């Protein structure tokens, strides 16, 4: 008529952190900014982290048997996603550099309960100039979809700060809460 | 007798040194009240839609042991799937 179940959702045993943005992955401009900031928490994070690649589709994850319609296959994703969880089994860090997401819809109804992390360029002008420094039509879709999400549900951590050391330190201290929060007392 | 709490409190301290067994993030609320007979009275972990759990162990058919990832939040019982179905059963049975 008028348009109005299990209680417990098993996930990683730490939330795995995910950066989306500026634009697409695969280009210079989000590679480049991304690589920084992976950069920043292996040193900053020293031990207490694993930064790992996933290739596999992970916005796959959730009688005829359910295949997936591209390359990366529904069985490939699984084997990933328990590698993920292992990774996070001794409440290490855990960031990944994952090349299929680009938005937090993609992973909103897995089962990985992401940190999404949205490296924000503000001003679209501003990412237009630092792309044609270094396919452009692509790009600003994509950063545009991502400043048409409702922040505050969409992602867990932005970072719009123009200057790096800034955008690092910003990170860092979400991660030394999340840290403290899990343990009472591109790549 | 209350032999009972102080076995359910035992089992609690030897947690805190055990590792997370799994985590969980909830789909429902838990406001806990005296009347959900927790095993040690005080020691139910409340929790709202969308938090996530570190679980340990299992203490009984109703209750796991584990804490609300938060700050400052410790150890404590948990409700099992059954034990929240059963409360949910409870309250809709009552409202009507
Ligand atoms: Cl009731």
């Amino acid at each position: 008529r008028m348009p109005f179940t299990p209680p417990y959702d098993v996930v990683p045993s730490m939330r795995p952190v995910v950066l989306v943005g500026p634009s697409l992955k695969g280009y210079e401009v989000t590679d480049m900014m991304q690589k920084a900031l992976f950069d920043f928490l292996k040193h900053r994070f020293e031990g207490r982290i694993s930064i790992t690649r996933v290739t596999a589709d992970i916005s796959l994850a959730k009688a005829i048997i359910e295949r997936s319609n591209t390359r990366s296959s529904l069985a490939e994703v699984q084997s990933e996603i328990e590698r993920i969880f292992e990774l996070a089994r001794t409440l290490q860090l855990v960031v990944l550099d994952a090349d299929t997401i680009n938005h937090p819809a993609q992973l909103s109804k897995t089962s990985l309960a992401p940190i999404i992390v949205y490296v924000k360029i503000s001003s679209p002008k501003v990412l237009q100039r630092l792309i044609k420094s270094r396919h452009l039509n692509v790009q600003m879709v994509a950063a545009d979809k991502l400043a048409q999400c409702p922040p505050q549900e969409s992602f867990d951590v932005i970072l719009d700060e123009n200057q790096l050391e800034d955008a690092c330190e910003h990170l860092a201290d979400y991660l030394e809460a999340y840290w403290k929060a899990t343990h009472p007392p591109r790549t | 007798r209350r032999e009972a709490e102080r076995q359910a409190q035992a089992q609690l301290e030897k947690a805190k040194t055990k590792p997370v067994a799994f985590a969980v993030r909830t789909n429902v609320r838990y406001s806990a009240a005296q009347e959900d007979d927790v095993p040690v009275p005080g020691m139910a972990i409340s929790f709202e839609a969308k938090d996530f759990l570190h679980v340990k162990e299992k203490f009984n058919n109703d209750w796991w042991i584990g804490r609300l990832v938060k700050e400052g939040c410790e150890i404590g019982f948990i409700p099992s799937p059954v034990k929240l179905e059963n409360m949910r059963l409870q309250h809709e049975q009552r409202a009507k």
